[PDB]
């Protein structure tokens, strides 16, 4: 059929993706929500991921200045990275999530729990030195819970971070597990924990006072991964050493995940993607009038 | 002493922090370190008028949107920031506008564009299209540079002046 | 570096059985790479790069947990996850001098 305009996925001599990456930077920023999607969606089926995923990844940290800044934006490869965790690491996270926030919600969450650690934030009839105590409880149990799911992590999440660990480390060697843990904690882990029933691991929102609690746990979550100390809110110094003690059993689980089976495209209409972009993927550099022969056959719905 | 609830928007990257930490502790982060929400408090005079800022500084990351909602519904003011060299973050304040006007229920929500990065030489976005924007929302607009702190006072300054006439 | 000697390195094969090199004599070494600040918490890591060529032939990460087989004098082996790998060295001088550095290596890991 004109299955062959899914031959997206050709890849050049000594390299890779001519027409992903040259589609890449001819989409709208606004589509790249939907851009990340169908590539990830395509090649997965295809079982051409991991080469889908070593093109974006290599591109992102090339052109990044600081491995400070890789993955922490809203970047096209940042958004397919974002997408393998939510497709793959869903199903993980929601039954590793939800007893945990089952029992703080239920169980919990009568004798006034209260995480408000804000000391201009907190109510007179409140001790901050006890909601200390209630804050560190819950990011304990929380963080315990992420390090002890080694065994259960998805291996098509496992080797998206292996991939990111290696493309990272052939230009920052030293430390290029920083960036899998960081950037998964940053935008799978932590947006979950804020936001339970949006990420659809909870039914209802949890109360206010727990979701008060889960941001500021969130905040020491991402420090821990991040082996960064609170230096901003004066408020979370006092976390400082409960953070401090935790940098490295982040790592071990971060190693963990980055050494060492899905359907097909619903009703893919790729056409529209690749119509409305037919100006500009031609001008930017071979191959294009093979498509370009291909839809003269097939019309633009 | 009247509290001011100021809240920082804009895309991931702009300068939300930089501009907020040159205005509590007056020195540029060089660091990139994307947050997820914080918050800060300072005491200042503005038109003769000793005041408390409450300021909430958000997450340009869009896995964080499921936030907005809540800082959009206890704000006052928001201090809507883009970068100059970045197309996307500048109409990125639209999608920010729209759900602001749709929390608060109102057209007349206090605000003020903000284009950071001033300090860069290669301009994207110049002074005429934010401007004509600004205009086109009926709010002020403001050049600041969080790396040489310039614009960074009159940006909060003008904020809070935009809530004192929205209470009259 | 913790230590630093001259020694051939070995590895298991199960059909083959035993130990045998892993093919010239190499210079391995172990040492720490600090997390953040030098003077702070740190990975430490066995390497040796053959004289040969001066590339990589074993590169193994240090554990709390790891098992250090000193099985006789001039020969040590251990356990990493799924391979096993192990040394010969030139001198029992020279195998108490490596096994020094990895003793005080594991008891700086925190
Ligand atoms: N040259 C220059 N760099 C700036 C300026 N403002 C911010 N930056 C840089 O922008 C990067 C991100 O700044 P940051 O304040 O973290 O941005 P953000 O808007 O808070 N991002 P997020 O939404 O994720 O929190 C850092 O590298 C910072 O140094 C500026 O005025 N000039
Ligand atoms: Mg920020
Ligand atoms: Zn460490």
């Amino acid at each position: 059929f004109e299955r062959l305009v899914e031959l997206v996925t050709m890849m050049g001599d000594q390299g890779e993706l001519p027409i992903a990456m040259a589609l890449a930077n001819v989409v709208p920023c606004s589509q790249w929500d939907e851009l990340a999607r169908v590539l990830v969606t395509l090649f997965d089926s295809r079982h051409l991921l991991y080469q889908l995923l070593w093109n974006m990844f290599s591109k992102e940290v090339e052109l990044a200045d600081s491995m400070q800044t890789l993955f922490r934006g809203n970047s096209l490869a940042s958004k397919i990275m974002t997408f393998c965790f939510k497709v793959y690491g869903a199903t993980y996270l929601q039954k590793l999530l939800d007893p945990l926030l089952r029992i703080v919600i239920t169980s919990s969450d009568w004798q006034h729990v209260s995480f408000e650690v804000d000391p201009t934030r907190l109510e007179p009839s409140e001790s901050l030195e006890e909601n200390q105590r209630n804050l560190l409880q819950m990011t304990e149990k929380f963080f315990h819970a992420i390090i002890s799911s080694s065994s259960e992590f998805p291996p098509q999440l496992r080797s998206v971070c292996h991939c990111l660990y290696q493309v990272v480390s052939q230009r920052f060697p030293q430390n290029s597990i920083g960036a899998v843990g960081s950037a998964m904690f940053l935008r799978f882990i932590n947006p979950a924990i804020v936001s339970p029933y949006e990420a659809g691991i909870l039914d209802k929102k949890p109360p206010p006072r727990i979701e008060r609690g889960l941001k500021l746990m969130s905040k020491i979550l991402q420090s821990i991964a991040n082996h960064v100390l609170f230096t901003k809110e004066e408020h979370m110094r006092p976390f400082n050493d409960f953070v401090k003690s935790n940098f490295d059993a982040a790592r071990r689980f971060f190693l963990d995940i980055a050494s060492d089976f899905i359907s097909d495209g619903n009703v893919l209409a790729l056409h529209r993607l690749l119509w409305n972009n037919q100006e500009k993927i031609g001008q930017y550099l071979r191959p294009f009038d093979k498509m370009a022969t291909l839809l003269a056959y097939l019309g633009p719905p | 002493m009247t509290e001011y609830k100021l809240v920082v928007v804009g895309a991931g990257g702009v300068g939300k922090s930089a501009l907020t930490i040159q205005l509590i502790q007056n020195h540029f982060v060089d660091e990139y370190d994307p947050t997820i929400e914080d918050s800060y408090r300072k005491q200042v005079v503005i038109d003769g008028e000793t005041c408390l800022l409450d300021i909430l500084d958000t997450a340009g990351l869009e896995e964080y949107s499921a936030m907005r909602d809540q800082y959009m519904r206890t704000g006052e003011g928001f201090l809507c920031v883009f970068a100059i060299n970045n197309t996307k973050s500048f109409e990125d304040i639209h999608h920010y506008r729209e759900q602001i006007k749709r929390v608060k229920d109102s057209e007349d929500v206090p605000m003020v564009l903000v284009g950071n990065k001033c300090d860069l030489p290669s301009r994207t976005v110049d002074t005429k299209q934010a401007q004509d924007l600004a205009r086109s929302y009926g709010i002020p607009f403001i050049e600041t540079s969080a790396k040489t702190r310039q614009g960074v006072d009159d940006a909060f300054y003008t904020l809070v002046r935009e809530i004192r006439k929205h209470k009259e | 570096s913790y230590a630093r000697v001259r020694a051939v390195v070995m590895t298991r094969d199960d059909s083959s059985g035993g130990w045998l090199p892993l093919s010239g004599l190499s210079s391995v070494t172990v040492f720490k790479v600090p997390h953040q600040e030098e003077n702070g918490c740190a990975d430490f890591f066995i390497r040796g790069e053959r004289l040969r060529d001066k590339m990589v032939v074993l590169e193994c990460m240090l554990k709390k947990d790891l098992i250090y087989n000193k099985v006789t004098p001039t020969f040590h082996h251990w356990k990493i996850d799924d391979k096993k790998f192990g040394l010969t060295f030139q001198s029992p001088a020279d195998a108490r001098a490596f096994d020094r550095g990895i003793r005080r290596a594991i008891e700086d890991i925190s």
